């Protein structure tokens, strides 16, 4: 039966292994006799299961690691809504969303950093915020500071009873591996439990505060004179003189007259004119059909009781002429190996991610967010950026699962035996793909570059020389413009106005605006799928030659992460998965990197801007992408050089900051490459010759100090280069875009 | 605060963060009530 | 040099040159390294032990 | 043992792979592996896949000799099968028996192997590259 | 005086900068209300501004054709406060750093478990060896005299040339 | 192909014969050793080069030690 | 069922017998191209793939070259045709050259004698073939 | 004359190196 099993007072509570350091390891608990085992203190910190054999132990300490990790985001959340509460404008805001630039952050006068509390209106020195957690709170209902408080309040009181909880499921009742390893039940308790009753409340809170308040705000009322929740809840009157369905009661939706509730249910679609953002009520009725979905998606799984469905069964019912067993044996791979668990969500994580990034821009969700610039830039490129991480993560943890957890006995014949039968063919053609991409895709832009330098503008593959028109793209946004009418009849509306329709437009500020794709967008969406595909290509190559490989047959007994196997065979060098997700993350940096430039040289040049009584659209570089993204030359001077000015004409203003850690993260993405080029040995010499210097003093310490291992090397090298890109597009998106917008 | 925890307390991250974290408050301080100091 | 005595290495290439060691064994005949060094500074590789040969070592201190 | 194979012996089950030999174990020279097993059971080949070694007789081909070691290494330390046996098959059907060449693994001495490659004095006594400069030694 | 700068309280680029940082934040100020905490922080960073530009006429400080102040490192009294009183400050502190350090390391390297003491700092002695550092000059030249200092390097690893 | 030399500090523990991946390594009998064996070379030709026994080698300077030189098929170990 | 299995009941040759690989229409149009017929001979084989390389490489520099919009466009792109076809066949005869250095065989494209045949007919047969399609594209107003 | 340009230029930038690219090739596979 699916049952609660647990053993009490698994481990003691103590300090005595907080003291001992790298006690979670044999090796480590010796004690130091090199620097090295500093750093291997840190390296296998959360490598549990190579600390301990058990897959009880290894589940217990996951779940309880998971539970410090939510104490953490809690008392995240809680700093968001203590410093809306505290400091901030959030009330000057919500009074005059416009002009007021949110700001909910305040520095101290010490050496003078006092100029970064700039101008943001309202009467409030500060700096700007782009997190968009001001429109959050407006579409929430949140008007009042103590609101804010007091969630900011039941945040820390959360988070102390996850910090609490973490401790009592290790300490005094830890669960056993059958309670983990009820995958069916935890499904149906996620979707049912989790995400449906997660969705029927918001529903339920939107329905309830959220729609009046918003209602009321865009008629005009004040926030001192808007009702308060605790009132709107109960006060049935006030809700029918606000939506006359409410009248009726619950007896329109027992019985099946749903139809009732069309007024704060609703399907218009498009945006709300007012606050240039999604209909609150469209969002409700989302929610609450979400809701329904995920109840009815969670009942299908076994449990105690005899109906549902037993995912090993529909597994291995799956198997085909070309495919052999098929997917039998995933149930048991997935049920006893928790990193291949870790690389399927890690990658479906990052996808959602960056679909989330790719649909918030084009559907504002938030009231004032659209207009808002800065944010909408920070949150499609911060979504972005944990998208392609999580990604990378998904691909390292999948071979990790197979140097691991891998076992032909298991796995004979089944889908990864097939699959790991023929990786040379598949790593060969995504390799020839990976070729032809690249070659057309950049060598359109280099063809460009080359005829734009001869004077032949005629040769270009230009919008007017040698068009590539995406039409498949164009057919689908027609399609999607002419849907409301024809294949969505009750919709009143486009889902998005990217595709097309009227230009949504609050005060003078563009809110969205049709985007037209020409020849630019296809070459730079071509250049997209290139830098994808080459990811995947490292990535996939690191997880299926995993095991071993022509060159090394037995590179599964090497490890994971190792540094080579010597300088024989010519070298195999980085032969290891893991240095395989070392190269991949260069290629979804850069990949990342080209999308956010893409993303916001086009929505300054296309979409945002301003648009005159008469009608005057007047974007803020000036529709420069159709004509000037045919080249690379074109993508120095009119998107870098030419939105650098914000940037480094920064000093002595607010964006001073956004200046120095331009120049900073420049600085450490130069640092990185010492780590990246460089080696242990010429390292290892160098501190030899220090040793010396110091031994001559009688100073050298017991730990000897030792060059980093190659692994370490090349992962702080590739952690700096990370960071210093990272943060160099971050301060320059900051800068341009408060600068500007 | 067991001698364990102590000895925890006395670790060498532990410690160096305590350090320097009083040696930034002394600077910061230092710089509040003596700002501006580009001489002697 | 003395078994349980502290000897100082002289062989070139060893990664204790000019470096003290106390001595755990000296072997009978057989072995051209008879001595077995015990250390405290392990090496690259990790090992605190090595093989020696009286002429690859200079007593510093004796039992 | 003898330079000579059966070359008819039952191969182990195997829905076949991409990882092996190419228009070159056919040109300059294969290598073959063969041991027995007391039961049928599964193994995980050195190309990437997993087989099933029959009972008893038991032959495989592959194009490395790196190959064929790791495969023993795998054979003796999980099946604890520990007669294996490795031979090097050139296109003119020669054989050329490898491996356990004194029928003993080499880890364990015996007392007919004569020294090669040994040299009487400390690793840190060699000649300089100099005394060797304009000469065909080396200095090893 | 020297290299051809003027001394800053006698500079009009030196008092232009002032007034232009003066009318700079004057010119902010025009957004926030009488009395409020932004304005009041406003008033008490623009005086910070002034103290500071006086501060820097009255210390005698020597500004360029740029109207910043240059400081004359060659060791001439005049302007010893530049660099070298800061210098000997911070070679102080730095001696006494190191000397505690290296006293540390050398009570550590007797410890029965030296290893584990690198890491757990034995904080007790620790305190002690950094309050007496304070006194380091002496130390040292005492260790140096007594030999204790500078290992022999016959006594120290080295490659093989 | 690779040379591979050993040295007469070995101590006949038998490590670099139990990493070799390709049997290069091979012990036989020694009148130096306490344990009686030293590590030898015969088969020099089949080595790659992952210097495995230089790793596995526990002396304080490595006892079997190779040189890396003219490269051939099985040195480099290409499977065609 | 199973499509996927050893090539030639060979497990441990890096192959597999897919339907791809080893369907009968692949056998089939693999087996009946020129360089795999059987009969023919290796002037015979340079010959076909010449003309048929030829016939469509003057048709990217007749449409996309520079003088595409000139009244000399498919002079131009022939030209064109005729130079690709000179480096082609250049490398043809040094590959020949580098391969099948000692060869008295003959009658085998694996042979100098037989790689030369088919260098000659592939050379001949590509100018053939790109004045062809000179021809076919001055008069295509015909279809 | 203005003329050589015309001559020497493609003749020793795409006829010469391609025939010195062959002759390399071809050499260094011999034997
Ligand atoms: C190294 C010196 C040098 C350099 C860099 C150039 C460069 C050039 N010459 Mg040349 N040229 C040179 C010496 C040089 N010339 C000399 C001394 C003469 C004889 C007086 C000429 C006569 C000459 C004529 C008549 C013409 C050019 C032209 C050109 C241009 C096209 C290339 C060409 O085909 O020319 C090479 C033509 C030759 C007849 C061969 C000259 C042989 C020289 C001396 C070889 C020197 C080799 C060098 C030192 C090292 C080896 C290089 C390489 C193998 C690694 C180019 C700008 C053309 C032009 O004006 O285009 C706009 C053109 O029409 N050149
Ligand atoms: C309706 C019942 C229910 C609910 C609400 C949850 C909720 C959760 N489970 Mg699940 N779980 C359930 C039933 C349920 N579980 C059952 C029946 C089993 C046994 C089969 C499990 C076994 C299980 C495991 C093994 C793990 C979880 C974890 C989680 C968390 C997932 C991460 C996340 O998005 O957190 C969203 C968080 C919130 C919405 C905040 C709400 C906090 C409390 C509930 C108030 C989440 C709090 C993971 C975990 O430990 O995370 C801490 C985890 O590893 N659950
Ligand atoms: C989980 C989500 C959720 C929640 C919590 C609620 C809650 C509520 N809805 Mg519903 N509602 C939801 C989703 C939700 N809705 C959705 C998705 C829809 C769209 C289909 C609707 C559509 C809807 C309508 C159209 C209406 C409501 C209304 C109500 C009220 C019903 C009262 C009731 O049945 O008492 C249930 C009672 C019991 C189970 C018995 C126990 C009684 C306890 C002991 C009383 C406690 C009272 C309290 C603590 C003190 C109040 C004091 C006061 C002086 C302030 C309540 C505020 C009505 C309303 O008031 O609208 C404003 C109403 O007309 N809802
Ligand atoms: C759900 C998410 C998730 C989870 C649960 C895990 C879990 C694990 N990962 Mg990780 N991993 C993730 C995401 C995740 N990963 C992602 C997104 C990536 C892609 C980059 C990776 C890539 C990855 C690799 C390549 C490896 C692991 C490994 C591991 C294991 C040990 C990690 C450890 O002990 O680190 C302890 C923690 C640290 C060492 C600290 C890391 C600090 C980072 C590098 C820098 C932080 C910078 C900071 C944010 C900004 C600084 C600002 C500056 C101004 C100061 C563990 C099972 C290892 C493993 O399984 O080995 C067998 C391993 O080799 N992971
Ligand atoms: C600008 C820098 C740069 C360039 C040009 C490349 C190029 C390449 N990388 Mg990448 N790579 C880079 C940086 C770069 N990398 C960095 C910094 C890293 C370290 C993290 C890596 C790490 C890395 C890995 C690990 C992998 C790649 C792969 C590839 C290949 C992708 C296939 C492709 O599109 O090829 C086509 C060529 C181009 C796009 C270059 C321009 C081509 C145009 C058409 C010019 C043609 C010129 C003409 C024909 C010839 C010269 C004329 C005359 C002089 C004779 C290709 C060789 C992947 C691969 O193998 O792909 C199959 C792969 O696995 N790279
Ligand atoms: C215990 C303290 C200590 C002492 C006395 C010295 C002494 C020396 N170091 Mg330094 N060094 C130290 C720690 C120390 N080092 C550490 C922790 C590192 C690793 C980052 C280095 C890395 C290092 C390098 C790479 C080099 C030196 C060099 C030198 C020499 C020149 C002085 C200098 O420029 O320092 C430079 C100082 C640093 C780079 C940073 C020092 C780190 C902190 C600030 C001090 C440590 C104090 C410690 C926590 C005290 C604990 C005691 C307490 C428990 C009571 C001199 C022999 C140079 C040399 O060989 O010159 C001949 C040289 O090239 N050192
Ligand atoms: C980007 C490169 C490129 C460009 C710009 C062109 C340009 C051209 N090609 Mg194309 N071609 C290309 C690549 C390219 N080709 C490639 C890669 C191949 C091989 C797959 C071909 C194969 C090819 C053939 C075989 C023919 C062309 C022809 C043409 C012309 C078409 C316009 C015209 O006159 O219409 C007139 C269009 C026609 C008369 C119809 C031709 C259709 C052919 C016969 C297709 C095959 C039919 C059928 C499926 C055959 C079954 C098999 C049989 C054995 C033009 C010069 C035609 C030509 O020479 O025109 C005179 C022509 O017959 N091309
Ligand atoms: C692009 C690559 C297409 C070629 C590789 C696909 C080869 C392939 O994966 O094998 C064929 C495979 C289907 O195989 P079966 O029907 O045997 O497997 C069904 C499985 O779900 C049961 O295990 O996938 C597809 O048909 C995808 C076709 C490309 C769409
Ligand atoms: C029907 C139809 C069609 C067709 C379609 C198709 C052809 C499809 C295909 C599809 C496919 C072709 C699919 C696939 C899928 C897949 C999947 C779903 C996968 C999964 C995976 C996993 C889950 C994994 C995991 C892992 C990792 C990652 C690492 C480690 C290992 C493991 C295994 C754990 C069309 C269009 C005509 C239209 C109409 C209808
Ligand atoms: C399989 C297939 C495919 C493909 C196809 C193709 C690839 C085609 C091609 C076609 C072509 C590509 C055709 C051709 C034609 C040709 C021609 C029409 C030629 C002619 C020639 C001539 C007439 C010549 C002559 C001459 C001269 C003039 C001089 C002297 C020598 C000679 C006699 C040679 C597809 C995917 C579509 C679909 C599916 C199936
Ligand atoms: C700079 C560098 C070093 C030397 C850098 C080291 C050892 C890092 C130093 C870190 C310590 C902890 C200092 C941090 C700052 C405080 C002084 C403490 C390596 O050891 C190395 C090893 C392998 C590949 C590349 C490299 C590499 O690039
Ligand atoms: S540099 Fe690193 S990867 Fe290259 S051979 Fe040496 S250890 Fe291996
Ligand atoms: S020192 Fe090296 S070669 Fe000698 S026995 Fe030990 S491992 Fe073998």
């Amino acid at each position: 039966k699916v049952r609660v099993i647990v053993d009490k007072d698994p481990v003691a509570t103590s300090f005595e292994k907080w003291a001992q350091p790298g006690h979670f390891s044999r090796t480590l608990a010796k004690g130091p006799k090199t620097t090295t085992w500093i750093w291997n203190l840190h390296a296998d910190a959360h490598d549990f299961d190579s600390q301990t054999s058990s897959l009880e132990d290894i589940s217990r300490k996951i779940f309880s690691a998971h539970f410090g990790q939510l104490a953490i985001i809690f008392l995240w959340v809680s700093q968001a809504y203590f410093h809306g509460a505290r400091f901030s404008n959030y009330s000057a805001w919500l009074l005059n969303p416009t002009s007021i630039k949110p700001s909910a952050q305040v520095v101290w006068p010490v050496v003078g950093q006092e100029i970064l509390n700039g101008d943001v209106g309202g009467g409030f020195s500060g700096v700007q915020i782009t997190s968009g957690v001001f429109q959050m709170w407006r579409a929430s209902g949140i008007t009042n500071e103590t609101e804010l408080y007091w969630t900011a309040m039941g945040g820390l009181m959360m988070s102390a009873l996850m910090v609490f909880a973490g401790w009592f499921h290790y300490h005094k009742a830890a669960p056993k591996l059958e309670w983990f390893q009820n995958v069916e039940s935890m499904m149906n308790h996620h979707l049912a439990g989790l995400l449906g009753l997660g969705c029927l409340s918001w529903s339920g809170h939107q329905i309830h505060i959220s729609l009046p308040i918003n209602k009321l705000l865009d008629a005009g009322v004040a926030p001192q004179e808007i009702p308060l929740p605790h009132e709107l809840l109960f006060n049935q009157d006030l809700m029918a003189q606000l939506y006359p369905s409410f009248k009726k009661g619950l007896l329109p939706f027992f019985t099946l007259n749903w139809g009732e509730y069309s007024d704060f249910l609703t399907f218009k679609g498009g945006l709300n004119p007012i606050t240039g953002s999604l209909w609150l009520s469209d969002t409700a009725h989302h929610h609450l059909a979400l809701a329904v979905l995920f109840i009815f998606a969670g009942h299908m799984y076994r449990t105690n009781w005899g109906i549902g469905h037993s995912m090993k069964e529909i597994l291995e019912a799956h198997k085909g002429p070309l495919t052999g067993e098929g997917h039998k044996g995933l149930y048991e791979i997935l049920t006893t190996s928790w990193h291949a668990q870790l690389a399927i969500n890690l990658a479906m994580m990052g996808s959602l991610s960056i679909i989330v990034a790719h649909h918030m821009y084009a559907m504002p969700p938030y009231p004032y967010i659209a207009v808002d610039y800065p944010t909408q830039l920070s949150l499609f490129t911060h979504h972005m950026w944990i998208g392609g991480f999580c990604v990378c993560g998904a691909a390292a943890h999948g071979a990790i699962f197979m140097v691991r957890d891998y076992s032909p006995v298991q796995s004979y014949n089944n889908l990864l035996d097939r699959v790991l039968r023929h990786r040379d063919a598949i790593i060969s053609h995504l390799n020839w793909v990976c070729i032809f991409l690249g070659t057309h895709s950049f060598g359109l832009y280099i063809h460009n570059d080359t005829m734009r330098a001869l004077g032949r503008p005629q040769d270009m593959f230009s919008d007017k020389a040698i068009q590539l028109q995406p039409i498949f793209a164009k057919w689908v946004q027609s399609l999607h413009t002419l849907a409301p009418g024809n294949t969505a009849p009750n919709s009143l509306a486009t889902a998005s106005y990217a595709f097309g329709g009227d230009v949504v437009a609050v005060n003078g500020k563009i809110a969205m605006m049709p985007i037209q794709l020409g020849t630019a967008d296809f070459l730079v969406h071509h250049i997209h799928a290139f830098t994808i595909h080459v990811t995947v290509l490292i990535l996939l190559k690191g997880v299926l030659f995993a095991r071993s490989s022509r060159l090394i047959p037995d590179k599964a007994n090497l490890g994971f992460r190792f540094p080579c196997d010597g300088p024989g065979r010519g070298g195999t060098c980085q032969v290891s998965a893991w240095d395989h997700i070392f190269l991949g993350l260069f290629w979804m940096y850069n990949c990342i990197s080209v999308v956010i430039f893409h993303f916001s040289w086009k929505m300054q040049s296309d979409v945002w801007g301003t648009i005159s009584e008469k009608g005057k659209i007047t974007h803020i570089t000036g529709g420069n992408f159709a004509n000037s993204a045919l080249t690379i030359n074109g993508w120095l001077r009119d998107f870098l050089w030419s939105q650098a000015s914000q940037v480094i004409q920064s000093y002595g203003s607010a964006l001073s900051a956004y200046g120095i850690i331009f120049l900073g993260a420049h600085f450490i993405w130069a640092f990185s490459l010492m780590f990246l080029f460089s080696g242990r040995g010429y390292w290892q010499e160098l501190i030899e010759s220090v040793v010396w210097a110091h031994n001559k003093l009688k100073l050298a310490p017991a730990i000897q100090p030792r060059a980093l291992s190659i692994t370490q090397g090349r992962a702080v090298g590739l952690a700096h280069y990370l960071l210093g890109g990272i943060g160099t597009t971050w301060s320059f998106f900051l800068a341009r875009i408060i600068s500007v917008g | 605060m067991s001698k364990d925890l102590l000895k925890y307390l006395s670790t060498a991250p532990v410690l160096l963060t305590a350090w320097m974290s009083l040696t930034a408050g002394m600077i910061i301080e230092i710089q509040r009530f003596f700002p501006d100091s580009l001489s002697f | 040099i003395e078994r349980g005595s502290k000897v100082r290495v002289l062989r070139p290439e060893s990664y204790w040159f000019q470096e003290c060691g106390s001595v755990a064994t000296i072997a009978k005949g057989g072995d051209r390294y008879p001595v077995v060094v015990r250390f405290e500074k392990v090496n690259y590789a990790g090992v605190a032990t090595n093989n020696f040969a009286l002429d690859e070592l200079g007593e510093v201190e004796a039992p | 043992t003898s330079d000579v194979l059966n070359l008819q012996i039952p191969t182990p089950t195997f829905g076949g792979s991409t990882g092996g030999w190419l228009r070159a174990a056919e040109i300059e020279e294969k290598y073959a592996i063969t041991w027995t097993s007391k039961k049928e059971q599964i193994f995980e080949m050195p190309t990437s896949g997993a087989a099933i070694m029959q009972k008893g007789e038991n032959l495989l081909y592959l194009a490395k000799k790196e190959q064929c070691l790791a495969l023993s290494t795998q054979l003796r330390t999980l099946f604890k099968i520990s007669d294996y046996k490795i031979y090097r098959i050139f296109p003119n059907s020669e054989v050329q028996y490898l491996h356990p060449k004194d029928g003993v693994f080499p880890e364990k001495l015996n007392e007919g192997r004569i020294g090669v490659g040994n040299v009487g004095y400390s690793i840190g006594k060699n000649p300089n590259p100099v005394n060797v400069k304009f000469t065909g030694k080396n200095t090893f | 005086d020297v290299s051809g700068l003027t001394p800053c309280k006698d500079s009009a680029v030196f008092k232009k900068r002032l007034d232009g940082s003066v009318k700079k934040l004057q010119a902010r100020l025009a957004n926030y209300t009488e009395g409020t905490p932004a304005y009041l922080a406003l008033e008490q960073q623009i005086d910070q501004t002034k103290a500071r530009f006086a501060k820097y006429g009255d210390k005698g400080l020597l500004c360029g054709a740029d109207g910043l102040p240059h400081l004359i490192a060659d060791g001439r009294p005049d302007h010893a406060g530049e660099f070298v009183i800061p210098a000997f400050g911070f070679l102080y502190i730095a001696g006494w750093i190191g000397w505690a350090g290296r006293s540390y390391l050398q009570f550590s390297k007797k410890t029965d478990k030296p290893n584990e003491n690198e890491i757990i700092i034995n904080v007790p002695v620790a305190l002690g060896m950094m309050s007496g550092a304070f006194l380091w000059p002496l130390a040292a030249w005492k260790e140096l005299i007594n030999g204790q200092l500078l290992v022999p390097g016959d006594e120290v690893t080295v490659s093989p040339r | 192909s690779h040379s591979v030399r050993v040295y007469d500090t070995c101590i006949g523990c038998t490590q670099c014969v139990r990493a070799c991946p390709c049997d290069v390594l091979e012990m036989v009998p020694w009148d130096g050793c306490k344990a009686g064996q030293i590590a030898s070379a015969p088969r020099a030709e089949d080595c790659i080069g992952c210097k495995r026994c230089e790793t596995a080698c526990p002396t304080d300077f490595l006892s079997v030690r190779v040189y890396l030189g003219s490269e051939t098929t099985r040195s480099l170990g290409l499977t065609y | 069922s199973e499509f996927v299995k050893p090539y030639n009941n060979d497990p441990f040759v890096g192959n597999l017998s897919t339907p791809v690989t080893t369907s009968t229409a692949t056998k089939l149009y693999l087996g009946n191209l020129p360089i795999y017929r059987k009969g023919l001979s290796p002037l015979l084989r340079g010959l076909e793939i010449g003309m048929a390389h030829g016939y469509f490489l003057i048709g990217p520099f007749y449409i996309l070259g520079p003088l595409r919009n000139s009244p000399n466009a498919l002079l131009v792109g022939l030209f064109s045709a005729f130079g690709l076809i000179l480096i082609l066949t250049l490398g043809l005869t040094i590959y020949g050259l580098a391969s099948f250095q000692g060869t008295e065989g003959g009658e085998n494209l694996e042979s100098a004698k037989g790689w030369r045949n088919f260098t000659s007919g592939f050379s001949i047969g590509a100018f053939g073939g790109a004045s062809v399609a000179y021809v076919l594209l001055d008069n295509i107003s015909f279809f | 004359a203005s003329f050589l340009p015309s001559i020497l230029t493609p003749v020793v930038t795409l006829v010469f190196p391609g025939l010195m690219f062959a002759l390399f090739f071809v050499l260094i596979e011999q034997e």
